[PDB]
């Protein structure tokens, strides 16, 4: 809600996902009685459908594999020798 | 419909009146 | 555009 409003979860401004959603609550509110299978197992289509269209989100907007390549390359160290320079070089005036 | 559906209920409409200024804030601009 | 404003937002309720 807070950068833009066509990129939630759900799909709520861009998709129909909360009419099926609408749908959900007429089956949830007529229901008298209380158990445990029908409360959960559609805790799943409000969770699993929602699961998906974020990941189907952050694939295009950051070519995802890109960074956390190379977020890991700075901390693990892939990249070996391309930081030995750095540490010749930083050894002589952290004396 | 029915109510419970359509669930509550006041800053819905006033969410869909900010747009109705919206349409009008959005274009005066491109004008300006 | 007063009441259409506010004919719509009906209209809105009775497709939420």
């Amino acid at each position: 809600e807070n950068q833009n409003v066509n990129m939630s979860r759900t799909g709520s401004i861009l998709k129909n996902q909360e009419d099926t959603f609408a749908a959900e609550l007429h089956r949830l509110k007529q229901q008298p009685l209380f158990s445990l299978v029908d409360f959960e197992s559609v805790l799943d289509r409000i969770r699993s459908t929602v699961a998906e269209h974020l990941w189907k989100l952050m694939v295009e907007e950051s070519d995802l594999l890109g960074q956390l390549k190379i977020i890991k390359d700075f901390y693990l160290l892939g990249r070996g020798e391309l930081f030995q320079a750095f540490i010749d070089v930083a050894q002589n005036m952290l004396k | 419909s029915e109510s419970v559906t359509c669930q509550s209920f006041e800053l819905t409409l006033r969410s869909c009146l900010y747009p109705h200024i919206g349409k009008q804030y959005l274009e005066c601009c491109g004008n300006l | 555009a007063a009441a259409a404003a506010a004919a719509a937002a009906a209209a809105a309720a009775a497709a939420a």
